[PDB]
């Protein structure tokens, strides 16, 4: 049906794609420029306690801030932290700008994010008969019931799959499955052991030959064994704990049925539902079916919250199931977002701040600049001569780090459409000046924009 | 986990007496705001006073929060103590005064009892009728002790339970009549084997002894919210948990506490008054404080508690201040509680309390260094210092947290007060309140 | 049609039919009814529970004729109204009480024989009696 | 008494478990999985 | 049983000449103000007039609204007392001149003479009968049913509209049922069972109950007490019929809705009616806006209107506030925070602060409701507060003092009891002295601005 692209497949690069991990030694010292990291050797140790923090269990409802000037890597800083934990923690990255719904109070959509951030680990073993029906076969009852005339003991099913068949013997009362799923010989089910029902997948694709038309599509038959036992590991947050208790997904009646027709429109899930959710999965990590695996809300901007959200993080920390929360911010010392008289270091409330493990991200020096020009070229590809790379690191001096590595690919375009392999200093005087800056733009209006006119900037 | 509250364990005072031990309980300290919420936790316990509203105050930390904790850990499960963040009030489902309603009775129980009968017994016979193509089905339950048999008839919704349930002869079961609920208990026949597909071979039991029915009294709590939710409605009871709950009409809530009344002069209910509390609630609008000093007026209202780090600082949604920042025809209803900053011994015992909750065996020297610090840089940011020289030391394998690692915490992560300087050092480089930047070197 | 399900003549022909046939809607999809005993209207029918607790003599009668009952106190009483008698056999009928009835409307061979009844057999427990019509001449020792 | 034409029996005891079919349902398609179709 | 803060008050305490005994009913003072409170009750209980405005004016702690809840016991049960806060009218779902409305409407009463007509049985037969539809897609119907129901002195058999079987089938009855039927709304009750075959073995926990006395079809009489708002509500959120809409009206979530002036001024005509048949009585009665200055000035331009309605409740405003700015008027400034205009239509009963020896009265009246038992120099200590400090301050120390004497071991409150009180529970002075000191300077320990 789909034809298949044959051609080689490759990632594409985004301003980060260089970082790979926090670069640490096994004592937790930083390596000078490692994991694509160069320099923030404080930082990226600070990180790596941090990450040890997350890793051990004890933890809950710790907070971090990531402090420094923009440029200064605490982006990258908590993406590292998040490679380093890998996918099997969970780590939700928002800004403080996506707590703003229109659709709930911003205290709900803080406290989603905030039970995103939590994980549970649930195993429990599936257990089915599966395969395409074979045979369907009553046994008749030795013993039949008076006034009936048929009675059947038994109900024999052949299944086969890719790897084998089975003569099935099952409790007649399958016959209310059957019956009602229509079940034919020739169709694809499963028998779930715990009801004893079964299920029709569709008919198998062997028979799609059968008429010049029906109306069904084919399913293939089950390549696995015709029994299954298998113990199965479910990634859950406790978020979606929240919402499939609060919104039932399969319910059957005309309300149910009309609401999922209709847009899944969030709601301000109770305390009460979320304490219960808790302790049910208290009971069930006791029982030592579940693990519990927090993990890491982060969010960036964290100075575009407001002083309601900062309070109730207050609350949502001292829970005793919580995350961590890794916090950036790059304001200063700034007004609360939402406390116009109160001004405080990082826009954060000084009340809240105190909850806060900080952590300062410094500037670079010039020479950590130029690593950051080698590691980003042979990222992105590009391949620079020495006279390039010092030209680039100089604008990363003179003007900012992103400018700098935003000039690379500009470059290389110029190069190639001008036949040269790799980017030379005649293109880097060339992207730069094609691609303003921030300043020498801002230079351009200060000059035209001194009064109004025709051609005028306008403000 | 272990989280920042997770050593309180109560209040810590003789309940004799109502003397608070300079350290029990894991509180330690403020022994004056310990005895006055003990008075408080006293008249809760009591019942026969509604609506006293209690201002925690103190500056940030000294454990205000702490001690309202300390109270609902000594009130224990029965008592409601709805935790409240005044942050919580601003829904965009319902107005500030009806999240304010619902926190009040969220805060009142009715302690319901009543008289359920259940089953148990060996399942002897199962036998189901059911209806080709739908609807109708029949059928009729032979259930067994030692010392009776009996069939039951069966209707529809117990059939779906059975069915779910998967019942089967054999199977020791309990049937709670009044609910309706089904559980298998065990089963005393052997997992047969001429079928597949039967499922877990579940624990062996002997038959159930005695009748077959027994009485059961049982006792359960709702809120007078959790009244109102499902009497304002026809359908749609999830609305308990989900949230869904509008405006609730007055209409509802005054046949509420007509009724409630009425079941306790009938005896079938108690009602069991417990408490607000409102965290932060200097976060509050004048229009709901203009809303809680008059709900509190009410022979339902709750002990409303209250914790402000606030001093003379503005009112929310006015243009003036207040001590407090709660207005001064608020406060006038109020008693107030000051909390005290900590000594450097009652630092040193928290800090103890704080690292034998985390398990962290500090040395000597770094439990004082760790006090020095607590002193000057603060008891929160000495309390993450112990968690973190914990992780440096197994960095190291060392078996202790040493000096060393205290050091290497305190390098690695600033203080609120450092981080301040930090911030006037870097001002050129970090973002202005005029919005402007020096990204260059 | 959709929300009460399919008719009892459409369940008919198909589950008589030759072949399978798909009806409409296929079911009630009208909901269950979260108030499992209310249901789907505001209608109220009172309960004997609260016709012992809305009266304040009959709710500490309960009580002591439980007692009694328990202490095999075979008991007599006396009401000044007819009424009530009345509504007290709704009551001792909604417990498990055996009583018998004596007023001034019962005829005089159905006095002997309640009376002769009560007295001869210990099954009896309460005695209903009218103050006039039960207050005189008959003998009431067991 | 002769058995409903259309409520299908199910029965469970030590011996197993069977189900009886009404004679009115041999010859409909609810027969058809016991052997009994039309 | 619980004791709150106006427990002790049980009335104005005037004499059948309207005048107030200095200290009666709980009260102590405000014997001018308890007056024109009588007289409001008089205006109340008369129920000539409609849209008549009277503001309780004066400081907090006056007790404005004890006098406001003593008029609530003067009127009794019968009339209808509907209190808020002005902080109550700034709803989410519908304007806040609607929750006025509302509220207006609320404040009025019917007690109204309703005919039930009903039918009652054990079912005995039920048997329905359908027709095939000409192809509308969703096929037959059942055309009508016929149910037999048995009572103790009769038996009827009924031919059911379709949509009365609606009601039977949603209310899941079946033959040996005890059904009850309302011929006024369609609507139908499974009472229980029948007591005969109320066999013990079933798991089904069914309610056997008696056939019922009396004959099948019954019109029996009941007083129902309702409010306009009531009515107004049933109307626009309907679910008393058997139709679709009133089925779907009871399975969508419930809102309020901003009902319309349409509906109020025809309902008027509907309760006219039933006024003229002489089924009602109107008993309107007054609407309390504690808190009045928190109305905006959307709200009292909108009361001018509303009160001058030809059926309006009495509407009696409380307000604590001297010269202040109006709520969404900031530009004006006006007395009690009522614009000035509005003001011009109210009658104004000033309250004014306790004298000492009232202070004593009242924390001995409180210390009695309370139970707390209170020597005389305890009293005295107490009620040097009051004088020094406000008045709740007095009465708030009672409930301490009472658990710390009982934790001392003694009977009653000594004035070592107030003392510990005093110092652990402070004023909100003491408390604002502790900030200015201890916020005197910012730092690690600092209270924050
Ligand atoms: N120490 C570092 N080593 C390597 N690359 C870095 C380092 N710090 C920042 N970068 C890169 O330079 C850019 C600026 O860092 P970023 O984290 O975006 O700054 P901010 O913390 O202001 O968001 C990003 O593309 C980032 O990947
Ligand atoms: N007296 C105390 N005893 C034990 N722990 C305390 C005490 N006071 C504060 N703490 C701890 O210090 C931290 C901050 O105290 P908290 O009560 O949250 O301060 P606040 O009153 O500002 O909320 C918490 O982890 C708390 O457990
Ligand atoms: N004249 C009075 N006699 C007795 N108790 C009073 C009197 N005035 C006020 N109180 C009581 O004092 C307390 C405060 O009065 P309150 O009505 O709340 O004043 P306001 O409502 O004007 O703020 C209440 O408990 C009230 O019952
Ligand atoms: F005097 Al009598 F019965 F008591 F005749």
């Amino acid at each position: 049906i789909s034809e298949v692209r044959g051609n080689t497949r490759d990632h594409r690069t985004a301003a980060h794609t260089h970082i790979k991990g926090l670069g640490l030694n096994s004592s937790g010292i930083a390596e000078k420029q490692a994991a694509g990291f160069v320099g923030q050797c404080a930082a990226r140790e600070a990180c790596g306690v941090v990450v040890d923090l997350i890793k051990a269990h004890k933890m809950a409802g710790r907070g971090v801030l990531l402090a420094g000037g923009p440029g200064t890597g605490k982006t990258a800083l908590a993406l590292a932290i998040s490679q380093e934990l890998g996918t099997k923690i969970p780590f939700c990255p928002i800004t403080g700008s996506e707590i703003y719904s229109t659709e709930v109070k911003k205290t709900e959509v803080l406290m989603e994010n905030f039970r995103r951030a939590i994980g549970l680990r649930v195993r429990e073993t599936k257990d089915v008969y599966e395969g395409e029906v074979t045979e369907m076969t009553p046994e008749e009852a030795e013993n039949p019931l008076g006034g009936y005339g048929k009675t059947i003991s038994t109900l024999l099913i052949g299944l086969k799959s890719a790897r084998g068949q089975k003569k099935l013997r099952l409790d007649p009362s399958i016959y209310e499955a059957i019956q009602k799923e229509r079940v034919q010989v020739g169709d694809v089910i499963y028998i779930e052991t715990n009801t004893g029902a079964c299920k029709r997948v569709g008919r198998s694709d062997a028979y799609a030959t059968e008429f010049d038309l029906e109306a069904e599509e084919y399913v293939p038959i089950p390549k696995g064994e015709v029994h299954k036992k298998k113990e199965i590991v479910q990634d859950v947050t406790l978020h979606d704990l929240d919402v499939a208790n609060a919104r039932p997904q399969g319910g059957q009646d005309i309300i149910s049925m009309m609401g999922q027709l209709m847009k899944p429109k969030m709601t301000e899930i109770t305390d009460k539902l979320r304490m219960e959710i808790n302790k049910v999965v208290q009971k069930y990590i006791n029982q030592g079916v579940a693990e519990l695996i927090p993990g890491v809300l982060f969010i960036d901007e964290a100075h575009m919250l407001d002083i309601e959200c900062f309070t109730y993080l207050n609350k949502a920390l001292e829970s005793p199931i919580a995350p961590i929360v890794v916090l950036a911010s790059n304001r200063g010392i700034a007004t609360i977002r939402g406390a116009d008289d109160l001004k405080a270091a990082h826009g954060i409330p000084p009340d809240f701040l105190q909850r806060l493990l900080i952590i300062p991200t410094h500037p670079y020096e010039p020479d950590e600049i130029r690593r950051i020009v080698r590691i980003r070229a042979q990222t992105e590809g590009v391949q620079l001569t020495d006279a390039a790379v010092d030209r680039v690191a100089e604008h990363g001096v003179r003007i900012s780090l992103r400018y700098c590595l935003q000039l690379l690919a500009p470059a290389s375009i110029l190069a190639r459409v001008n036949g040269r392999t790799q980017v030379d200093v005649q293109d880097i005087a060339e992207a730069e000046e094609l691609f303003l800056d921030a300043r020498r733009s801002a230079n351009i209006l200060t000059s035209t924009g001194e009064s109004g006119g025709l051609h005028g900037f306008i403000s | 986990l272990i989280a920042a509250h997770s050593h309180i364990r109560g209040l810590g005072v003789d309940a004799d007496t109502l003397e608070p031990r300079p350290s029990s309980q894991g509180l330690v300290g403020q022994e004056k705001a310990r005895k006055a919420a003990a008075v408080v936790l006293e008249m809760i316990k009591q019942g026969k006073i509604a609506g006293r509203a209690v201002l925690i105050a103190g500056p940030p930390s000294t454990g205000k929060t702490a001690i309202a904790m300390g109270m609902a850990q000594s009130l224990g499960q029965d008592v409601p103590f709805t935790t409240l963040a005044a942050s919580e009030i601003f829904s965009l489902e319902m107005s500030k005064t009806e999240a304010l309603t619902q926190a009040f009775r969220k805060s009142i129980g009715v302690r319901i009892k009543e008289e359920s009968e259940i089953m148990e017994g060996e399942v002897v016979e199962i036998q189901i009728d059911r209806s080709v193509t739908g609807g109708a089905k029949q059928g009729k339950l032979t259930i067994k002790t030692t010392d009776m048999e009996a069939i039951y008839d069966m209707g529809s919704k117990m059939i779906d339970a059975m069915t779910k349930e998967r019942v089967m002869a054999g199977d020791i079961i309990s049937i709670d009549k009044s609910s309706g609920k089904i559980t298998k208990l065990g089963r005393s026949y052997a997992r047969s084997r001429d079928y597949d597909a039967m499922g877990v071979d579940t624990k062996f039991l002997q038959c159930p002894e005695g009748e077959l029915q027994k009485r059961k009294e049982v006792v359960h709590t709702v809120s007078l919210h959790e009244i109102d939710v499902i009497n304002s409605r026809t359908q749609g009871f999830l609305a308990l948990f989900s949230g869904d709950t509008g405006e609730i009409r007055s209409e509802i809530r005054d046949q509420i506490n007509t009724k409630v009344a009425e079941w306790k002069e009938e005896g079938k209910a108690e009602i069991v008054p417990g408490v607000l509390f409102i965290d932060e609630v200097h976060m509050l609008d004048i229009e709901c404080f203009s809303y809680i000093n008059r709900a509190l007026e009410s022979d339902l209202a709750p002990i409303v508690i209250m914790a402000s780090n606030r001093g003379v600082s503005r009112i929310r949604g006015t243009d003036y201040k207040s001590p407090h920042g709660l207005p001064l025809d608020f406060l006038d209803r109020v008693v107030i509680i000051n909390t005290h900053p900590y000594t450097p011994d009652e630092l040193r015992q928290i800090l103890s309390i704080r690292a034998q909750e985390e398990e962290v065996d500090l040395t000597p020297d770094a439990l004082a260094l760790l006090t020095k610090i607590g002193q000057e840089a603060g008891l929160r940011y000495a309390s993450n210092l112990i968690t973190t020289s914990q992780l440096i030391a197994a960095k190291r394998r060392a078996k202790q947290v040493g000096v060393e690692d205290v050091q290497r915490s305190f390098k690695l992560f600033y203080d609120p007060a450092r981080s301040v300087r930090f911030v006037q050092e870097s001002e050129k480089r970090l973002i202005g309140n005029d919005g402007v930047v020096d990204f260059s070197y | 049609k959709a929300l009460f399900g399919p008719t009892p003549s459409e369940i008919k022909e198909a589950s008589f039919g030759p072949r399978p046939v798909t009806l409409y809607p296929p079911r009630a999809l009208l909901p269950a009814p979260d108030h499992d005993k209310q249901r789907f209207t505001n209608i109220t029918v009172p309960s004997m529970a609260r016709f012992v607790t809305d009266s304040g003599k009959l709710a500490k009668l309960d009580e002591l004729l439980r007692e009694l009952k328990e202490g095999g106190h075979r008991v007599l009483l006396y009401f000044q109204m007819t009424r009530m008698i009345d509504l007290m056999e709704e009551y001792l009928t909604y417990r498990n009480y055996k009583y018998c009835r004596l007023d001034g409307s019962t005829k005089l061979e159905d006095r002997r024989d309640t009376v002769a009844d009560f007295q001869t057999r210990p099954e009896i427990f309460i005695f209903l009696l009218s103050t006039r019509a039960g207050g005189l001449g008959i003998n009431l020792t067991t | 008494k002769r058995p409903d034409p259309m409520m299908i029996r199910w029965v469970n005891n030590k011996m197993g478990s069977v189900v009886a079919v009404p004679e009115e349902l041999l010859g409909t398609h609810a027969g058809v999985v016991f052997g009994a179709g039309p």
